[PDB]
């Protein structure tokens, strides 16, 4: 449950995580940044809907850019 | 510090002595000079956009309604008109009614949106980009009327045109930016190269006139008896483009005028220092001529050239690039301004401010581009490339005083952009060289390096396929500049590149790398299928079967990045046309054509991005599946489903096994003939619009980053999300371990099927400022160019000074690098890519390497 | 500040003016010129 | 009475005994004879929707709006889809949603509009056309609604697009119908040659199939490696046409499908006598079978043709005329059905039925054509022409009991559409001529005659310049039929003329003689330039000189005429696509193109209505003013300015000066070189879209009356405002006073540069309906066609007969006469033109003219 | 009246119905089917 | 003042005329028929304006198509 997963109507949709940053093409898209590696990866996962979708890592908030790909 | 060549002992201390002791981390912070206190104002109080990671840096920055607003106005009320006048109608109304800026201290004025901190938006391009803003914190406002605009804007819109000639499972895999770049037609992303020299030479009353003329001639025709109507029906479509034509240019011409009736207004009514005011009343008077009449002087050629650019990459169209040959151009006005004294009289030291001025402006220059093209250049506005030296007509040297006033406004105002091209040919004079190096050995990061007979043969190889037989000429071969950061294409009053549907556009071999081995499906970042299905782990019995299936990955998606470029192609012609463009190119006017229709000299390219992890990656399959055996590809298989955890013995094997760029045999091998037969020789056999073939300009820009956030763990020794390679044939960070003359070697054996590919280098600070700098660099240059490389472009910075950014940014704000293909402020990059900045490995040069490069002390 | 739109230009039409105000954020200071009837 | 020929006394007492005492002013009230009680019924209750002067002659008859409606509908709701696509959506919403008629008695069934006394518009052809209706006591109704449709539809209108193209004083003068007929998009009105022949022999299911099969392979083809960009984009335009094909099919196939369901309807809840439920659902399965499958029987075939019709001229576009090979066409199915019993087995007499069916069923289409074409048809619904006889691919006898059955279905039910055309060979069986002669002894005016030879030929030579080499082949050339009234075209599977814009519209020599004369001034009716000043009266020293200013005025006119249409035809194939259309010809088809633009049988024609006005004016103009010099061209002009009035000697002086018409050398030889040289040899200059020339096709249907009272009194001895002459080479009415033959020798000369000429002539009703009619007949038509005369028509109807249908329409119903190239019923004609009918010169045969036609008895 | 379209026509939509009325004037008798939901 | 002359806003338009029928193309032209010779020539004038045009042969009233070309 710390992988994302449908979760219709949820209060914590991957929208308001400050982990999610908006698909590059699609806004309806995501990606959750939440897999940072030790090494310094930041291994991204497409999420297909941000507003019905979260998983236990949530977080809501806003990293700045400094913190994102 | 100290080194033996030759019976000497070289001596590594920097050329000013003050440098001796400024500490190493701070030493970007004290140099620059810009030349007047008024440019060293401007760029204090300068109104930078830099965005990344799909953001801006800045709160203040934020999207304009008026362009929205305009543009929508005159398309509902020009329903059924012919679409090249509909689009000419649609700018003038933009361009009637836009609010106008002029900044304090400005010479050079002009803007692109209502407000100095904002930027347009391009409804009429991809309504997912619109609706992306609108989703931001930087949305244009009012929201309910702009999201008004983006719904009717939605039907017909380019992306929503070209969408349904593809499957709808091909557009979602381009859409991830994952293994293909997203098509344009979806992004909006674009880029041109402006016939300036018809504008600067011309001017816009004499193309007005033209085109009344041609229409006159061709209503003429019509009402001539006999009629013939398999001929005489081709002047509607042209009659059309010369409306349109005049339209868009008188709509130029007033909002020039309006601009300069603000400076007027300032001038009499604001201002209150009489220096000023008559300085206002200076450019009120150059904005009334120009761009109405041929430019005289160098201030009318600046203010020309900046008033086109903003109609050209802005108000008519985005477009990405600054690209124009920059000394060429404003030679002859400089000539007569600086030298002959005839108009306008100004000395060297007025023509370098003025360049300082001309790259204060665009450093303001914010973009309306989509999510996607705020992530790729980060700590930067936009790309902005601007080419300079090379050779002209003759083949002789092209380098001249402008060229030495433009590279000296550069190293004194210290702005990220614009970037500078160097075209380099054994022709170039010392004097002009010693001012690239002057950038150079500053860390500015440009000039970038390209081989100028390399760019020229290519222009004339190109020029053979032109569809109406009217390519380059040999001598209009010589006439060239990068369109963006690395392809070469032709500048001029004609035949220039229009539209990045023509080249342009990115595939990311890393990403099919990766799904090659899962039988094209992305397990990693999407989890979905992403390619066609190549072949089960089991089916790859041998390295050619596991080669095969990485080459039928590639031809699917290179097909799919060339056809969306041509359908684009398509319908811009046919529904964003863009008048203005076409009334100041010599080809279009003749021929009453569209710019996007008329394409006299071919010019496809795609861009190979994370190259270099893909080849990685394959040698070390080779070498442990299956010449030794250590591993089998289910073993290999497992050990990258488990992001390498618990197997890291085995990601330490795939990690040291032989990589580019240490001039090793094993890699090189196989990575030249990767190169030359999959990268360039499968992407070749595609033919463009144009007629042309289609062929790779490696390179990487910040999508080496966002490709490589998005890709799994490779048998190169990656974990998943690691950033890819920086270049288009860079050895990965930290793998060349045999330094810089090996890396050469290593590059120089890829040699065919190529358009071009990225090098990035990064030297030793101290010996780059030592007194032995130049006659190093030079040498260097020297040899990269006998061994027929196609680019190189370096960063010298230390490390220490870096990391010292990144803890206190605010103490490091004129902390200049390159990326990759442009340079940016150091501390507005994410930490991310700052890192993979860092990693790049400074090159020491051994006595051996100085031997080498034949370097003489 | 309202300023008619001299009738011998380009972009006159009767009854057209520039409104033209001074702006001046923590950057600096600039000038908006806006047509208006 | 009695005439005495080779020693003989032929006497012309008629065939029935019974006519000898019937009065010569009622005998047409007495010949009908319907073959069954049900096409009696279908008669007397036929909802005519006849035209004159502007108007409908019955105030029932009155536009609908549901087409109006629904086409805005669909319009709106397909914005930013491809245009063929958005046509295609057109059609199909208005057929998805169109109330559909059944009416007593009926077997063939269908409609146009939603009520059975009403037609359709069209706002997306001529705005001017459709406010025209509003402000009518026929509006469409509500008017408020209409009108607003009509507001919507103006911008993006056939005539709003095509305008701007040209000189707005060259429209004006146009729009007059004076001296040239308004271009086809500014009126809507059009002409179509349907490729029935697909219809029935493949039905639809299979043309939706097989564009499904090219998609299919156009998409696999587009993404096949390695793409080329110069080949793969041809694959949008047609992937868009063929969809819109299958849209446009399968809306057809519903639409027949519930006409069918509406006969179930019927038959299960309202008809209460079980014979009619029968043949109800008899019909409503014909309608569930057809036109989606193949037609296998007669009634299949009639059905299919009928709905294929509808669409074709009346719900996809508007189109005038009927044009078909109606023998050949339905011969295999009139073959399985009569002959061989095989499918729907029917009784030659049952055959008969059905075709008089079907022309009360074109007797009720009301035509909704703009005001113009209510004036210039006086007397009927519209033209339908549909052509029989003639020759096969073989050169041998075309004829059979098909083309019986429809000549003997006309001379019984007596409606005066549709008409028919023969086409004569020596080839044709004397059974069949025997049909056609009892047609035209009847005075029905029709058959009219063509020279089957030289329609043959006239196809071969046009095919030459078909611009993808694919123009009929020379066994093809065989395969033609009428277009309208006058001018050949192929029919078939294949090929054949898809709009007026190809071939039709009209030019007036009589105006352009008048204004020859005046310096191209129209003083008379519009009082304004009309033309170019070729030269004032004093300019015009000698008779080459007025010849000159004539032809200068003729090539102003002409290429405006041509040039119109090539631009309409532009436009059509861009904004008004015809998709089921398209996908019933096997070259659009197989091309992916649409109707329009398609051209592959080049056939480019203009009409010259009012030559011989012209002609017999410059032949008086030569003799008396220039070789006689009884008057100067100041006295004539100062006589025409006074419409005679004073100058009555002189009119009478030019009324008698030679005419065209009694084998006069003096007048022949001017005439001649006049058809020659100017009316054929200028026209014959001009090219049209489809890459052949331009050729003339004589002709005049009501245009020669109302071009006849918008021009002033010529020098042929007209007043003002009096008729022109009746054909497109016809003696002016009452001036051919030397007998029939005669008008043949005249008429014979006209060899070169024609494309058709009509020629009206009028045979005394004793001898043609006497026993020995038939043999003068054809003796007549033998030497005709020896002659190599293009065509010939016939009235056969007393002047007391005539007289008294206008002093007691309401007792002459039945009554029908010839007018020009279509047949009217006489009461529904004004009295204006009932009278040039009286006027024509009814011929009798001397004993001379009887040996000039090689007669034997 | 009101008749259903059968759910198996080229024309069904949930809800459609042929509405079909008759009528007649001077020249004869007619019926009208006019589709609704 | 018997053939046709502007009148604006005339009481007695050429469009209320008997006299008058629309022009065949654009229905803000019109056609007079009022010129009726003795020998049955029906003499048109064309009419540029039927709000505003008028003549002393101005008769309110419909022609039936019997009388009408
Ligand atoms: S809620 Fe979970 S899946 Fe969604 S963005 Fe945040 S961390 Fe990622
Ligand atoms: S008012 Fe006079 S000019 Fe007008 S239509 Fe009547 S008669 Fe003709
Ligand atoms: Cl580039
Ligand atoms: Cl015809």
């Amino acid at each position: 449950q710390n992988q994302p997963h449908t979760e219709v109507g949820t209060a914590r949709p991957c929208r308001s995580c400050k982990w999610q940053t908006p698909d590059p093409t699609d806004p309806h898209r995501g990606q959750c940044t939440a897999n940072r590696h030790a090494m310094g990866g930041v291994w991204k996962r497409w999420l297909r809907d941000v507003e019905n979708t979260t998983c236990s890592r949530h977080e809501e908030g806003k990293l700045s850019f400094r913190d994102h790909v | 510090k100290v080194l033996e060549y030759k019976g000497k002992k070289l001596n590594f201390t920097p050329e000013d002595p003050a440098e001796e002791t400024i500490p190493a981390d701070e030493l970007h912070e004290h140099l620059q000079k810009p030349s007047t206190a008024r440019t060293k104002r401007l760029k204090e109080r300068c109104r930078w956009k830099h965005a990344s990671a799909g953001e801006f840096i800045e709160k203040s920055v934020t999207a304009g309604i008026e362009r929205m607003r305009y543009l929508t106005e005159a398309h509902k009320a020009s329903e059924g008109k012919p679409e090249a006048i509909r689009r000419a109608l649609g700018l003038a109304n933009v361009l009637n009614k836009s609010t106008l800026v002029l900044q304090e201290d400005e010479f050079i004025v002009g803007y692109h949106a209502e407000d100095p901190n904002m930027f347009p938006l391009y409804p009429e391009l991809s309504h997912m980009a619109v609706q992306d803003y609108l989703r931001s914190d930087y949305s244009p406002q009012p929201a309910d009327e702009a999201a008004a605009i983006n719904e009717y804007w939605k039907p017909h819109s380019l992306q929503s045109k070209c969408q349904p000639y593809f499957d709808p499972a091909d557009l979602g895999r381009m859409y991830q930016v994952s293994s293909m770049e997203a098509p344009s037609f979806a992004s909006g992303y674009n880029s041109i190269v402006p016939p300036y020299e018809t504008v600067l030479e011309d001017g816009l009353l004499a193309r007005i006139k033209l085109a009344e003329k041609h229409i006159a001639e061709a209503q003429a025709d019509m009402s001539t008896f006999p009629w013939n109507g398999t001929k005489g029906l081709d002047n509607i479509a042209k009659i059309d483009n010369w409306k349109a034509m005049v339209i868009a240019c008188k709509a130029v011409i007033s909002w020039a005028r309006r601009q300069g009736r603000l400076c007027k207004i300032v001038a009499e009514n604001f201002e209150t220092d009489p220096k000023r005011q008559a300085e206002l009343l200076e450019i009120a008077d150059i904005c009334q001529r120009i761009p109405a009449e041929p430019c005289k002087g160098l201030k009318d050629a600046m203010q020309a050239k900046f008033f086109t650019f903003l109609i050209c990459h802005a108000i008519e169209r985005y477009a990405s690039g600054y690209a124009q040959k920059e000394d060429t151009l404003l030679w002859p006005y400089y000539k007569a301004s600086v030298v002959d004294k005839k108009f306008q009289p100004m000395s060297h030291m007025d023509a370098v401010e003025l360049v300082e001025m001309e790259r204060l402006k665009i450093s303001e220059h914010g973009a309306g581009k989509s999510r996607a093209y705020r992530e790729i250049f980060p700590g930067s506005n936009d790309l902005f490339i601007l080419t300079v030296g090379g050779t002209n007509a003759k083949g002789e040297d092209a380098c001249n005083d402008m060229t030495d006033a433009i590279l000296e406004a550069a190293k004194r105002i210290r702005t990220a952009e614009p970037s500078i091209v160097f075209r380099y040919s054994k022709k170039n004079r010392e004097k002009t060289l010693r001012w690239v190096f002057e950038c150079i050995r500053d860390g500015l990061g440009y000039p970038s390096i390209k081989h100028d007979e390399i760019g020229t043969e290519q222009m004339k190889e190109y020029a053979k396929f032109s569809l109406n037989g009217n390519g380059a000429t040999d001598e209009e071969a010589h006439n060239w500049v990068n369109v963006l950061c690395m392809s070469p294409g032709i500048h001029g009053r004609r035949k220039t590149q229009k539209t990045r549907s023509e080249g342009g556009g990115s595939i990311f071999p890393a990403k099919l790398l990766e799904i090659s081995l899962n039988d094209g499906y992305d397990w990693s970042y999407a989890d979905m299928q992403l390619g066609p299905k190549t072949g089960d782990l089991s089916s790859l019995k041998s390295f050619e079967d596991v080669w095969e299936a990485f080459r039928k990955q590639y031809q699917y998606a290179i097909n799919l990045c060339i056809s969306t470029k041509d359908v684009s192609r398509y319908f811009e012609q046919r529904f964003l046309q863009m008048p203005f463009v076409s009334a100041i190119d010599d080809g279009c006017m003749e021929l009453g054509m569209d710019a996007c229709a008329l394409s006299e000299q071919p010019n496809g390219w795609h861009n190979p991005i994370t190259t270099i992890v893909a080849a990685n990656s394959l040698v070390a399959i080779k070498k442990l599946v299956f010449e030794e055996k250590k591993y089998t590809l289910e073993q290999l298989s497992q050990a990258l489903k488990a992001n390498w955890e618990g197997f890291e013995e085995m990601r330490v094997d795939f990690k040291r096994a032989p990589k580019w760029g240490n001039d090793d045999d094993y890699a090189d091998g196989i990575i030249t003939r990767f190169y030359e037969e999959i990268i360039g020789g499968e992407m070749r056999k595609i033919t463009n619009y144009s007629g042309g073939p289609v062929m790779p300009t490696g390179q990487a820009v910040g999508l080496y980053m966002e490709v490589g956030s998005r890709t799994g763990p490779t048998p190169d020794g990656r974990f998943g999300g690691e950033a890819a390679d920086d270049g288009g044939i860079s050895p990965y960070m930290g793998t060349d371990k045999k330094g810089p003359t090996a890396v050469l070697r290593s590059v120089s054996k890829v040699q065919k099927n190529q358009k071009g590919n990225l090098l990035n280098q990064r030297l030793s600070v101290p010996i780059m400022r030592s007194k032995h700098g130049f006659e190093i660099w030079n040498s260097y240059i020297k040899t990269w160019h006998d061994l027929n490389i196609d680019h190189v472009q370096f960063n010298v910075v230390s490390t220490d000074e870096m990391r010292a950014a990144q803890r206190e940014p605010e103490k490091h704000h004129d902390l200049i690098v390159r990326v990759s293909g442009y340079s940016a402020r150091f501390v507005d990059i994410p930490t991310y890519g700052q890192n993979t900045i860092i990693a790049r490995q400074e090159q020491d040069f051994s006595a051996s390497d100085l031997e080498f490069l034949n370097v003489e002390i | 500040n309202f300023f008619p739109v001299p009738k011998d230009a380009d972009d006159y039409e009767a009854g057209k003016a520039d409104c033209v105000r001074e702006k001046e954020d923590e950057k600096g200071k600039y000038w908006l010129s806006k047509p208006i009837f």
